């Protein structure tokens, strides 16, 4: 909680041309004409075995 | 115009459009050169870049009527003697080289289609 207040004060003292270079997110296509700004996190799960119906890409992998 | 309708109908589980298209796909090869019957029809069902066929496309999108679709696709391949080379196709892309339709049926946890 101490270090998180530090990060959010270094970010305010940056010019606008340099905010754009250090920026998280990627424009994804999550629905019909719905483009959002998303953050990808990976996971490994060995306990629930189901078949997969909901997915944005048939062909997996990083690309 | 004929390849794109097959991949679209096989994803959404449309058995009514699949039959009449595959009969129309059959009728086009009778009024044809008639020289290469296998090597033409393998080009019609298979994407060129990724190497994916229509049998791989049906299994990636599991519907509540998938196993009736697969039986239509295999029974269609009986009357042209291409059942071996249609059921044993592979990706050519370097990120998926060697994956067949039997790797997709086991990964999707399908016991009866396997």
């Amino acid at each position: 909680l101490q270090r998180a207040r530090t990060i959010l004060e270094f970010e305010k003292m940056l010019p606008e041309w340099l905010r754009s270079r250090f920026r998280m997110g990627e424009l994804c296509k999550v629905a019909d004409e719905d483009f959002r700004l998303c953050l990808r996190i990976n996971e490994v799960k060995w306990t629930e075995w189901k078949t997969h119906v909901s997915f944005l890409n048939e062909d997996p992998g990083p690309i | 115009r004929l390849k794109k309708r097959i991949f679209a109908a096989v994803s959404e589980g449309c058995v009514e459009e699949l039959r009449e298209l595959l009969q129309d796909l059959q009728d086009l090869c009778r009024r044809r050169r008639g020289l290469d019957v296998p090597d033409f029809l393998m080009h019609k069902l298979t994407a060129s870049d990724t190497g994916k066929t229509c049998l791989m496309k049906a299994l990636l999108n599991i519907n509540p009527n998938t196993k009736e679709i697969v039986r239509i696709l295999l029974a269609f391949a009986e009357e042209n003697d291409i059942l071996d080379r249609f059921i044993n196709a592979e990706y050519t892309e370097e990120a998926y080289e060697g994956q067949t339709a039997l790797n997709i049926a086991i990964e999707r946890r399908q016991g009866d289609i396997t």
